[PDB]
Formats: structure tokens, C-alpha cells, sequence
């Protein structure tokens, strides 16, 4: 349940993959995985050009044939938001909200959908009412008044679990949530949800205890609107490799792109590196899954102390 | 307020209308007009185009440099109209 | 999307309950909900005799963990108001402005708080006019003259449906609107609404084009004023069964309410009907969730052709 | 306009100011009183009281029928003043 041979941190085809040949490798395998709906494949609306799938094929679709292979061989899938890492000592211990996971290896394959904090007041409150993880600090806004900023599926999903706690869930969205077909209808029937629909929240303030309110804006438009509010959840979607929660604990090529070796290895022993978090410029589905292999390979050697890398071949 | 924006496609000019809190790609799609796009957050150059006349905002933006902004690229899937104004689609190539 | 296996029109606690079941059925179901507020079990303020649910409860509350649970187990849960019905053909249509519905089974589940039409001239002038549904027609009043009538929560988001399309909406209220405390502040910023608080609709007038014009009244006062409109969108809350929409397909009880068989099934094969659009007197929230669970397992036997009533025990 | 409504509660009376255009719960909560109320809409009968003396409208009423009405029984909520009047609260359970 918690202790694993391998953890897995993020459930693309980087990671999907990595876990596919681990858990053939008789592995103990686990993914934590935030949201299978966010990561850059599952946004996919078509995807054309990955060899051996062909026809018409949306990435969300391609992912959860890759994420069904991975569970069939025995990979444990868990939604779970991973918040940091303790690297110190040979067992990895990996910190979610769903407990405390430990590997022996540990693989990083939570992509580039991460966006450098662009509000102001958002680097400057964070963890002080500024946030990224509901499932982590909701709980502290039980009956205190929050905003949700983003419309993409982790922000609905951030958004029912802080109507669990909160008193009002604002959620501030720059398109109408008519734009995703129903599939936010029961988060808007829900009657602490407040919709500030084709708004930008253009600045977060506070005091040293921290965040007391937002100001909102329609684009175009002169007036702004205070809210009140204690927590902010940011859910914007970007370019950039997904690796705050490493809290500096590997080292990084310049590119902010988490450095590896020749085998995925990071640069901290039994961790390793995969996918799109790397931050080449070879962004593209089966490179990621190439990572996810290699590293795996690796691990495979690694973990039980072979003499060479073993091919998975004829099954 | 509603600004008429032009787009320049391949195929020639079509003139739009696109509310001022209205993002120029939604707008377009809504009137009927099949323009490129990937990720949707102004996060890649999929929906890059190149701006003729007028002004936008593009402040949700996050991909392009400020040379880029300063040549008249733009990530229209992410970009407001601040005045009547012309772009020419399909313009990714050209950054690369 | 479209077409499912079970189509349910309400999504109170009857509905909510139906879905839960069918749900876990593994069958496809929907439910249609015009407004999640405008249920009688989401107006109730307090609820302190549903079974099971101790404490301080609010009757909103309480629906949200219903809905909540009938769309963990699958249930597409979407806001669209149904105005029309084809019940001719063993695939049932439900007409919507989100689109058109297909189920092989049909629920009925929009309980009794409907106002038989009140004022002068509505019955007169409905579909001449006269209207309940923002988003069905408010497309016709492009740059045209409207009036809302009602204070509650339908009212104030049909009026904002309306503010897209109307020269002005003329809004009718008995007192005022702010005490519904914030929920009308956007609306009533907007510059096509003209607010005529403490005001009572005496009458609507017209033509044989259709209405022309309101009669309205301060309380009181003893002298009318008229107001050139061409749409009425009147949103009162009532007791009665909202069957309207049904347009007349399925048999009526003497007193108003949808006619069932001991298995909830109306009139028309394919046809449930469930909570308090039957009109019995035990308008409560635990005996129109029960409705829905024997409809829901009705449904269940015959959309699967079984031989027998299937119950839904844990395992 | 202006009206003198006794409310005659379980804890005793009360007189109040009503505007002809106010109904009687709205003119009493904002003179300090606490009366039963659910709807708020005349949708059910929570607020239930009953004429002791002078007259009401409740055109707006829409949950009682012509046998309780006959009887003196109102819906507060939704009750203007139309003369001075006296009014039994808290009378839900005698109309059934
Ligand atoms: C719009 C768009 C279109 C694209 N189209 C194509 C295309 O047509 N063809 C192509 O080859 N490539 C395409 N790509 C590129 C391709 O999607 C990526 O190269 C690939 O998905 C990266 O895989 P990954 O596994 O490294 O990361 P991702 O696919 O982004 O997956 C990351 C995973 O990590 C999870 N995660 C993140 N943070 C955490 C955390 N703290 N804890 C736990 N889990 C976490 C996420 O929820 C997600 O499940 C496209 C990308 C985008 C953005
Ligand atoms: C003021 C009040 C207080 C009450 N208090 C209690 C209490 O304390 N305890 C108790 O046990 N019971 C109570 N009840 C009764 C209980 O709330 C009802 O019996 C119960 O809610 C009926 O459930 P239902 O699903 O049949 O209808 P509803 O709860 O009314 O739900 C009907 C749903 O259908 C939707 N709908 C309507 N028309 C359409 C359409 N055309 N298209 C799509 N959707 C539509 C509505 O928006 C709503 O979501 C109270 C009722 C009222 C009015
Ligand atoms: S579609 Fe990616 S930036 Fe516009
Ligand atoms: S409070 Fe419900 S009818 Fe008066």
C-alpha cells in the first residue's frame, strides 16, 4: 500500500511507460498521479503522429490505453498530488495528502505544463494563502472564503474538493464554463461556488499573516472588484518543467530542465529524470515514452543487482 | 464594447466581431472559422499570428519574447481585442 | 453526449436517487436540471427529518451530496431545461436548448413547485409572449423589449440570459432585490435592466400578433402603469406539479399529478414518473428519493430484459 | 400608506409600521421580530398566521387553498397590509 519498489510521480506516457516495463520486471510499481487530465498528452484533442496508433486518436484516449497497460501487468495507479521529497537516504520517501509513499527508485514524469507564478502577489504570498495543491491545504479553509484560478480540467476538480471545506469557492475563468460542454455543470450547481466567468485576477494581497483578497477584472473594462479571501489555488496552465515540489533537491541544467545522465539517472543516486520535466526540446509523446523505458531499463538493473541491462523481448 | 477584427488567412480576409473580454481564437471558431491551436493558454506558438493594424492584449500570454511581441506576433488563442484591428493567421512557421 | 440509456428530467432528490441507481446499473444516464436552486428540497433552509442525515443540515446541502453521488458512480449530471417531449417511438427525444436528449427510458422526476399561470393574460399570450424558458427563447427578443417577473434565483439568471439579447429587461420584484444578497449585483449592473421594485404585474396585454405591453402597479397606490414589452418571462414559485413541458403525453391523476403504476411507470411505456410531480401528499424529500430508487430498478429490469427485479445490495 | 399591524405571537404583542407595499414578515424582521418563514414565496405555509382583525392582500399567495383562506388563515410572507390589522403568528399547524 505504501511501500513500493519504484514510485512513479506523474501518470504521461513518460511515466505510464517507465511503469509498463518496471511492473513486467516484477517491480513493485506505484504512479501518483495528480490528475490523468492534465498532463500535456491528455490535452491533446488528436494526435496523429505517434507510430503504431493510427487513424483518429485523442491523447487522452492514447494515454489511458498506455495507463491500462501499465495497471494490467501490476502497476498500482493512485491519484495523488505529490508535494515534496525526502532524497536523503536510500529509501526515497515521496509526500502526498494520501500518505507517504517509499521506493527504492524513485522516476520525476510530471511534464511541462507548469507556468512561473505571473500574478502579482502570487510568489509573494505563497504559503502564506497562495497554493497549488487543494488536496494538500484545503482543509485549513474549512468556512473561509477562497478562489479558484483557471477553467481546465485540474481546476474543476481542485474546485470540488475545496467545496468540501470553504465557505464560498470564487472561480475566476476566462472563458464562460459553457465552454467545456457540461462537463463543469455540477461543480456551478454546487451552491458555494460563486463564477466570475471571462475575469483575469490581476493582483493577491495581504498582510504578513497573509492573503486577505483578490482584485478581479473583466478584460477591456476600467472598473476592478475586491474579493475577500484567505486562500488563493492557482490552476493556469504553462511551458515550463513541473519541478517545485523537488525543492531544489536535484540539480537542474539552466534550461530549468531537470538534468540526467546517459541511463535517465538524475544526479542524486536511485532517482531518475523523465519525459518533458527534462525540458529538451524533443516535446513530443513517444520520446517521453522512450525516457520512461530507459529509465526503467535502468532501474530494472539496478534494483536487482544485475550484471548487465535485460531486454524485454518475445512477450 | 465589440471590435471588428480581420483576419488574414490563407484562404483570404474575413472580418469577425469579437467582444472586448473575448478571446480572438473563440471568437473566430464561434463565427465559424477553423484556425489552429494546441495547448490554448498561450503556453506554445501554435496559434501564432502576425498583427497588420490595430491592437490586442496578449498579457495571459506566456510563450513568445518581448522581440517576438515587438515584430507583431501573437498568441491568438489568448488574446483580447483592445480596437478594431487585422492579423495574419497561421504565422508559427515564421518563428522558427 | 446525446444519447443515453437513461434520460432523467429533474435532478432533486427524486432524480438524484433514480440516477444514483441506474448509475450503478452500469446504465448511461443523464440527468436535465434547469436549476439546481429551484427544487424544493434545494429552498428548504433547514432539514432535520431526513433519515440518516443528523444535525444542522441545509436542504441545498443535502441535494449536493445526492447529485454528488449519483455522478460518482457516472451520472452526467447537465444544467438544460427541457421544453418539449417525443415520446412516440420506443427511443424517447427530450427537447433542450443544450440539444436534443435520446433515452430508452425516460424519468419525469420536475416535482410541484410550479404556479399555475396567476396574472391576466399570461395563459392568454404563452407562446405568444408569455414564456418560462430564457434560453429557449430568448433568441426572439433580440433588441426587442422584455419583462422578467419573479425574486428568487431562476429569475435573476433568466433575466441574465435575457440581458444578451433585450433592448431592456424590464425587472418586476416585490421587494428588493438585494435581499438575495449578492446573487443580483451583476444583473442589476447591467445597462439594458430597468428595476421596478415593490411593483406587482396586474396584467398582460397584446394583440393577436401576441403582447404588447404590461400593466403594473405599486401596492397601494391605485393607479397602473404600462410598459411596452413584447417578451414576459414569469419565474413564481408554486405547489402544483410542473408537467407543462409533457405537453399532455402521459395520463393525469384528476388532481393534477402524473398517474403511475405500482412500479412508478406512467402512461406510456418507456415513462417513469417520480417524486412530487405525482402529487401525493407525502411531499417529502426520503419518500421522492424512494420513488426514485423503484423506478430506477423498474428501469433497470427492463432495459436489461430481466426476469426479475434485481436488488442493489453491497458485496 | 403607512399601516399598524399587531402581531399577536406566542410572546406576546406587537405593533408595527407597514408600508402598504411592504409584506407584513419584511416589516416585522426589520423591526426586530423573529417569525417562521421557509420560502419566502408562498409556496408553502411555515408562516402561516391568521386575521384577528382588518384586512390583508395576499394576491401572491399561492399555497393555500379557498377553505383555509375563508377561514382567516395568511401567508405572511407574502401579505400586504390593507388596512390596520391584527394577526395571529405561528399558526401553521391548525390548517390541517
Ligand atoms: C497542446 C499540446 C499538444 C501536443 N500534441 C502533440 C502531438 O500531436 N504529438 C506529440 O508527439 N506530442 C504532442 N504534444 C507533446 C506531448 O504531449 C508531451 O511531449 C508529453 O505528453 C510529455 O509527457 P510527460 O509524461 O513527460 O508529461 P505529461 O504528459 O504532461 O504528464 C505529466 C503527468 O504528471 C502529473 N503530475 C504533475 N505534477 C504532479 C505532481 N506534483 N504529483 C503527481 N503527479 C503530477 C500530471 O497530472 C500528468 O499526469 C503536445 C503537447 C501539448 C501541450
Ligand atoms: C419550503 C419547503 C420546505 C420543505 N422542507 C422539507 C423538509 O424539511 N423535509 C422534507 O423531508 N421535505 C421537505 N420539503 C419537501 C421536499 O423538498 C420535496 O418533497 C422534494 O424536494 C421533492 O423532490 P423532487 O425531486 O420530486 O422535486 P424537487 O426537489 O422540486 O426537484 C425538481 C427538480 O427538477 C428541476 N426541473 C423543473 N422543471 C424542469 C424542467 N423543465 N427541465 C429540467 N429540470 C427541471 C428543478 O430545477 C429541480 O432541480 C419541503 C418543500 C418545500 C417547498
Ligand atoms: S494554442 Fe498554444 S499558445 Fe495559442
Ligand atoms: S414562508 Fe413559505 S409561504 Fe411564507
Amino acid at each position: 500500500q505504501f511501500d513500493f519498489d519504484v514510485v512513479i510521480v506523474g501518470g504521461g506516457p513518460a511515466g505510464c511507460t517507465c511503469a509498463l516495463y518496471t511492473a513486467r520486471s516484477e517491480l513493485k510499481t506505484v504512479i501518483l498521479d495528480k490528475n490523468p487530465a492534465a498532463g500535456a498528452l491528455a490535452i491533446t484533442h488528436k494526435i496523429a503522429n505517434y507510430p503504431g496508433v493510427p487513424g483518429e486518436m485523442s491523447g487522452d484516449h492514447l494515454l489511458e490505453v498506455m495507463r491500462d497497460q501499465a495497471v494490467e501487468f501490476g502497476t498500482v495507479y493512485r491519484r495523488a498530488q505529490v508535494y515534496g521529497l525526502d532524497l536523503s537516504e536510500p529509501v526515497k520517501k515521496v509526500y502526498t495528502p494520501e500518505g507517504i509513499f517509499t521506493g527504492r527508485a524513485l522516476v520525476l514524469a510530471t511534464g511541462a505544463m507548469g507556468r512561473i507564478a505571473s500574478i502579482p502577489g502570487e510568489a509573494e504570498y505563497l504559503g502564506r494563502g497562495v497554493s497549488y495543491c487543494a488536496t494538500c491545504d484545503g482543509a485549513f479553509y474549512r468556512n473561509r472564503e477562497v478562489v479558484v484560478v483557471g477553467l481546465n480540467p485540474e481546476a474543476v476538480e481542485e474546485a470540488q474538493v475545496l467545496t468540501k471545506f470553504a465557505s464560498t469557492v470564487h472561480w475566476i475563468t476566462p472563458k464562460d464554463p459553457h465552454t467545456l460542454d457540461g462537463h463543469a455543470d455540477e461543480l456551478l450547481a454546487h451552491p458555494s461556488v460563486k463564477l466570475w466567468e471571462k475575469t483575469r485576477l490581476i493582483r493577491i494581497k495581504g498582510e504578513e499573516a497573509g492573503v486577505t483578497a483578490v482584485e478581479v477584472r473583466h478584460p477591456g473594462e476600467s472598473d476592478s472588484q475586491e474579493l475577500l479571501a484567505e486562500g488563493v489555488f492557482v490552476y493556469l496552465q504553462g511551458s515550463k518543467p513541473i519541478t517545485d515540489f523537488v525543492a531544489g533537491q536535484v540539480e537542474m541544467k539552466p534550461d530549468g530542465g531537470v538534468w540526467v545522465d546517459e541511463m535517465m539517472q538524475t544526479s542524486v543516486p536511485g532517482v531518475w529524470g523523465i519525459g518533458d520535466i527534462r525540458n529538451t526540446p524533443f516535446k513530443q509523446a513517444v520520446v517521453a515514452a522512450g525516457d520512461g523505458c530507459i529509465a526503467a531499463m535502468a532501474i530494472d538493473r539496478f534494483l536487482n543487482s544485475r550484471k548487465a541491462i535485460k531486454p524485454d523481448w518475445a512477450h | 464594447a465589440t471590435y471588428k477584427v480581420t483576419l488574414v488567412t490563407p484562404s483570404g480576409k474575413k472580418e469577425i466581431d469579437c467582444p472586448s473580454d473575448e478571446y480572438i481564437l473563440d471568437a473566430a471558431e464561434r463565427q465559424g472559422l477553423d484556425l489552429p491551436f494546441s495547448c490554448r493558454a498561450g503556453a506554445c506558438s501554435t496559434c501564432a499570428g502576425k498583427m497588420v493594424s490595430g491592437t490586442i492584449d496578449q498579457g495571459d500570454q506566456s510563450f513568445l519574447d518581448d522581440d517576438q511581441i515587438a515584430a507583431g506576433y501573437v498568441l491568438t488563442c489568448v488574446a483580447y481585442p483592445t480596437s478594431n484591428c487585422s492579423i495574419e493567421t497561421h504565422k508559427e512557421d515564421e518563428l522558427y
